[PDB]
RNA sequence: UUGCCGUUGCUAUGGC
């Protein structure tokens, strides 16, 4: 068991990475890693994604913790450039979270990474 | 036709909140309380048979 | 067995549909169109053009004359280079500036002629998407297009506009805005031979223009991420490629209909095919094309693939798993935090987060047999492609270029058994797109020529 | 998920109808069918001329739950189990459970009809 | 600014013309006005303006693109032999009005 | 599109008003077509689960019909089997249509705002311009729904209110 | 008896047998495109009508195919429209479902009678299904 | 051979 334990392997990275993309361009993706913490303890967080690449390691595995207070579905991506690239912005991102939404296209997609991912953890 | 069903759509879940208690969305702030009372006599659960 | 029987079961219907060779073949309606086509005109841009450079293996690789004219620009981002049938070509930058080269003195590096800066003075009075039409670049210009004749170039970026500059002066003629708030360009391509102009747009969109007539022709949808890269030919087809939809499309533009071609390299019957006796994997986002012949093309990939496609088969032809290597990982001083090497070695977890480079440059020499790729492995890859057109393999490495590749291309010398090319290389140090990209290991933002012989 | 009781199973055998095959061309649906204890306790009570209702209700198809009380009243146990979860389809043809099902609200309600199985109380069946 | 596109370009030695499909391109426009569609088309092939002729407009959903059937001839005198009498009518010189009774 | 069996019952009521209410539809009309189609989609799907493994018509119409409803989108990529086809509904299907679409893109903010921005015209599937709101956008046309170039919600010139406000302003 | 030339035996049918779950699972196992449209361009009434069918625009490519191949536009001929074109969209809004049809499941058309289930290949000998296999 | 800056060559490199 490392650090970053809930590794994900490269179908599952990639479909993560494609709803975390869908979610960037339907507003409901808050990025970075002090945004994730906010939207994690206000509530509004389906599941979060941590980069288990970044220079320092526990500077997000903080995260998990807060994950685990409140039964949030956590899942490592290795690779913090694919991981900003799908965000859509133009920076590495480490960490980013899932907002809750009802008024949602893409829910469906959200629910099945979801217990993807939740099978895994 | 359809500024009717949204009227009567609204009202119905106006009196929704009033049967049920509705999940309206979580903790919105700070928890200030319950903001309606607390009733120590009235347990609103189903008993089993 | 129910595949069995649904294979069974469909060779009977289609025995059945043609239920329902000797001396005398003839078809009259067969004949009668080709006394039609022995009637029309114009086979002239319609060319299916097969593979008539067969070239490979002929030239020389590995003693090339490669110089690396470092240029004084953040970021160049494209290149557009010109040949009439004095050879110009053309970068652009991320520091919002287009540079005209000459590049027709050909044994030695190329020749800065004439700048055109566009900056903070060009960002328009309105914040409104009709009126974009300023005579200058505000931000971010992403692709340069030279025209087959040479009269323009054409380039564009994240401002949403296209500016056609005069060659000769460097002087925007004509403004066209792309009318909608995402439209950012990301690749232009003009039809070989023509003025006709193909750009691709970020709201799953692809303009098409006349540059002379200062006119947009069609526009057509489709993908269903931003449309990465575009290329063309001499025919009215085009291929494009959108990022992270894993499928590559090519468009009848006259019909306004396409062909799709997804990926579909999983992990789980890859590992099996070498269980069978391995560090290779799925696919993130196909990222760059070039069509090679008006039969055949090629894209690469988000995980180093190179694969050649057919315009006949939907899943590829030929694939190349790593074609510039798997990233260096990163380092015991630069994951952990912790003291000792034991726990700072154990948060590399073995060999799960080693990603590899991803090739963010490709250029298939029209209808030839040799193209070329490109990352920040350092090194630019020369791969041809076999005669029977189902493989390519690599020749030699071009390693002068330290940084990454935002556009390769070749200009040609030489007749028709006796060749000599220079590869222009835009080099920067940064992803043409965004950031992204760390441990900057030497490079430079430069102008990698190379000299190739024979 | 469709709680039987003994004269749905007597009326199904009585019009040829078979079990999930009726309870899916009813409800155009995928069919769970159960059988609590009291209705099984009713079914070997009705003696042995009802010998091929209850080798039709012992069927692996027809699943089967666990009622934990005194006493084999199948309309008690039902009615209670039913009130209590409203997941429940009840599938009947006793005029005082009907009665009684369809007035606690929420619950749909199947019955033999003619020649094939009807429902009411379920506001999307087609 | 209208746009012109010709496509599948085959000539007629036995009616001394040259005919092709027109995909007339008018974007932000209304349509494919006529005149100047044979003012374009005749100075994209060569002069004959009185000579060169369209009749089969159809505009596709939305605008944007208009099919037409393009035929332009040589010699002036023997596309006025050629071309029926109401697209003279329509477009060029001839004018003859049918007897109106009954 | 037919009637059902019981309408008045009072299920059927609070079912049509939480349908109508949270979808913005006019009347029961929509719910009665769009669930008489699906009536008969899954009593068709009901004979195909009724005859065996390895039918030919089990097979073929059987993978026909889930692939279908795949690229109109009520079912998903991964259920691949034909029990889904019977555990689809009614709301599964009215939430493809553009109405719904267009406010959970959240190009609107309500599923009113969104019937009258597409009875107004400014929402463009692809390269057309679609104009009412019952219009069951697919899987690959899901993500081409933005605003019509010709629209001032898109970067079109302003319209007549617009316009005749800024001209009097002038005056 | 005699010979009699029989164009309905020399007729290209192709007809009779073209069933749409058959030719929906060999366009999935085709590997080889299916030229597809841009995706608004095959919308017909802004929505009014349908998307529009496979068929429907296999035979408008071959309508407007005709149509640019001898120069001539097709007209609003009395009887034939009113048979084909309003049954043909009061059965498209009936069973196109969003550019797809849903028609054929609700109809009853025996797949291995005449599609599957090989006439001329019928290997009536224990020998010929045995030369048929090897 | 460039935005600076260093080695420079009497041309190539490397730090921002
Ligand atoms: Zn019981």
């Amino acid at each position: 068991n490392p650090k970053a334990f809930p590794l994900a392997d490269a179908a599952l990275t990639q479909q993560i990475l494609d709803v975390v993309q869908q979610a960037a361009n339907l507003r409901q993706l808050k990025k970075g890693a002090n945004e994730a913490t906010k939207t994690l303890n206000r509530g509004i967080s389906e599941f979060i994604i941590m980069a288990a690449d970044c220079e320092p390691i526990e500077i997000l595995l903080h995260l998990p913790l807060l994950c685990e207070d409140k039964n949030v579905p956590y899942v490592f991506v290795p690779s913090r450039v694919a991981l900003g690239r799908a965000c859509g912005v133009s920076r590495p991102v480490i960490a980013a979270s899932i907002t809750t939404n009802d008024a949602s296209a893409i829910k469906t997609q959200i629910y099945a990474v979801k217990d993807k991912i939740e099978t895994l953890l | 036709s359809r500024v009717k069903k949204r009227k009567k759509y609204q009202k119905a879940q106006k009196k929704l909140k009033s049967v049920r208690a509705v999940y309206s969305g979580g903790q919105s702030g700070v928890y200030e309380g319950e903001k309606t009372g607390i009733k120590k006599g009235l347990t609103r659960s189903v008993k089993f048979k | 067995n129910p595949a069995d029987k649904r294979r069974r079961l469909a060779k009977q219907y289609l025995e059945n549909l043609k239920s329902e060779d000797e001396y005398n073949n003839f078809d009259a309606g067969d004949l009668d169109k080709d006394i039609i086509a022995s009637r029309l005109k114009e086979d002239v841009a319609e060319q299916q053009g097969r593979v008539f450079r067969y070239f490979g293996d002929k030239l020389l690789i590995s003693e090339a004359k490669q110089s690396f004219t470092r240029v004084g620009e953040n970021n160049l981002t494209c290149i557009s280079c010109f040949q009439p049938v004095r050879l110009f070509a053309y970068t652009v930058s991320k520091d919002l500036q287009l540079t005209k080269y000459d590049i027709t003195d050909f044994s030695k590096r190329p020749k800065k002629l004439k700048y055109a800066k566009g900056g903070a003075k060009y960002i328009p009075t309105s914040k409104h998407e009709y009126e974009n039409t300023t005579e200058g670049h505000y931000d971010e210009i992403l692709t340069v297009a030279a025209s087959p004749d040479g009269k323009y170039v054409v380039t564009g970026g994240r401002d949403r506009k296209l500016i056609v500059w005069s060659t000769e002066s460097l002087s925007p003629v004509k403004v066209i805005p792309t009318k909608d708030r995402r439209g950012e360009v990301l690749s232009l391509a003009f039809r070989k031979n023509s003025d006709q102009l193909y750009a691709s747009c970020a709201d799953f969109k692809i303009r098409t223009y006349s540059i002379n007539q200062f006119s947009q022709l069609e526009i057509l949808y489709g993908h269903h991420d931003i449309v990465e890269d575009i290329s063309a030919l001499a025919m009215e087809r085009c291929v494009t490629v959108g990022a992270r939809d894993r499928t590559a499309m090519l468009w009848k533009i006259p019909d306004e209909t396409r062909l799709t071609f997804r990926g579909g390299d999983e992990p789980q019957k890859l590992l099996r095919r070498w269980m069978k006796e391995p560090l290779f994997f799925c696919e993130g986002s196909i990222d760059v094309v070039s069509m090679v012949d008006d039969f055949h093309f090629i894209t690469g990939s988000d995980n180093g693939n190179i694969c050649l496609w057919s315009l006949a088969k939907k899943k590829p032809i030929f694939t190349e798993r790593i074609a510039h290597g798997i990233l260096p990982e990163p380092s015991f001083n630069d994951i952990s935090g912790e003291t000792d090497e034991e726990l700072r070695k154990r948060q590399l977890q073995g060999k799960k987060l080693l990603q590899p480079f991803w090739i963010t440059s490709l250029y298939a020499i029209p209808y030839s047999n040799v193209f070329i790729s490109g990352s920040w492995s350092g090194s630019l890859k020369v791969w041809k492609i076999s005669d029977n057109l189902r493989s390519f393999e690599l020749l030699g490495e071009l390693s002068g270029a330290k940084g990454v590749v935002t556009k390769i291309q070749v200009v040609e010398s030489g007749k028709h058994g006796k060749e000599k090319f220079r590869i222009l290389a835009s080099i920067a140090k940064e992803h043409r797109l965004g950031r992204w990209i760390a441990n900057v290991s030497g490079a430079r933002n430069g102008i990698y020529s190379a000299v190739i012989d024979q | 998920q469709v709680l039987i009781d003994t004269n749905f199973i007597n009326f199904s055998i009585q019009k040829k109808v078979d079990i999930v095959r009726g309870m899916m061309d009813c409800l155009l649906a995928k069919c769970n069918p159960l059988i609590t204890d009291c209705v099984m306790a009713e079914l070997e009570k009705l003696g042995p001329k009802y010998r091929i209702a209850l080798k039709l209700a012992r069927d692996p198809r027809i699943k089967r739950l666990s009622c934990s009380h005194k006493g084999t009243y199948a309309d008690d146990c039902l009615v209670h189990r039913v009130l209590q979860h409203k997941c429940y389809i009840v599938a009947t043809n006793d005029a005082g459970l009907k009665q009684r099902i369809r007035k606690i609200p929420g619950i749909p309600l199947m019955s033999v009809g003619g020649h094939a199985y009807v429902i009411e109380k379920l506001p999307d069946v087609f | 600014a209208v746009t012109i596109r010709t496509r599948k370009v085959i000539s007629n030695p036995l009616l001394a013309r040259k005919q092709f499909v027109v995909d007339v391109l008018h974007p932000n426009r209304a349509n494919v006005s006529k005149d100047e569609l044979r003012e374009k088309l005749a100075e994209v092939y060569k002069a004959e303006k009185d000579a060169v002729s369209v009749f089969g407009f159809r505009t596709q959903f939305g605008g944007g693109k208009s099919v037409g059937f393009g035929l332009v001839y040589n010699s002036v005198a023997e596309a006025k032999k050629f071309e029926p009498t109401y697209r003279l009518v329509r477009y060029g010189l001839a004018e003859k009005v049918e007897k109106a009774s009954r | 599109y037919s009637t059902p069996k019981r309408p008045y019952e009072s299920s059927r009521l609070d079912a049509e008003l939480k349908l109508a209410g949270e979808f913005g539809l006019k009347n029961k009309k929509e719910i009665y077509r769009i669930s008489f189609q699906l009536s008969k989609i899954r009593r068709a799907a009901r004979d195909l689960l009724t005859r065996d493994e390895k039918d030919p018509k089990r097979l073929f119409e059987g993978n026909a019909l889930i692939r279908r409803l795949v690229r109109v989108g009520v079912l998903s990529e991964d259920k691949k089997k034909l029990d889904y086809v019977l555990a689809l509904k009614v709301e599964d299907f009215l939430e493809r249509r553009l109405q719904t679409q267009v406010y959970k893109l959240g190009l609107a903010k309500s599923v009113h705002h969104a019937r009258v921005l597409i009875t107004q015209r400014h929402i463009a599937v692809g390269k057309q311009i679609v104009n009412i709101p019952s219009f069951m956008v697919r899987l690959d046309s899901e993500k081409h729904i933005d605003f019509a170039p010709t629209s001032p919600f898109g970067g079109a010139r302003p319209g007549r209110v617009a316009r005749r406000n800024a001209a009097r302003k002038a005056e | 008896f005699e010979d009699r030339f029989d164009a309905r035996e020399h007729k290209d049918r192709s007809n009779k047998s073209r069933m749409q779950a058959m030719e929906e699972y060999i366009r999935e196992s085709s590997d080889q495109p299916d030229w597809s449209a841009s995706i608004g361009a095959d919308i017909v009434n802004h929505g009014r009508g349908g998307i529009k069918s496979l068929r429907d625009t296999e035979k408008e490519r071959r309508v407007t195919s005709f149509e640019e191949d001898n120069f001539t536009r097709l007209n609003i001929t009395n009887k034939a429209e009113k048979r084909k074109q309003k049954q043909r969209e009061r059965n498209a809004r009936m069973n196109v479902i969003g550019g797809e049809d849903f028609g054929i499941f609700s109809s009853k058309r025996k797949l291995e009678d005449s599609t599957s289930r090989r006439g001329a290949k019928k290997t009536r000998s224990a020998w010929d299904r045995a030369q048929r296999r090897l």
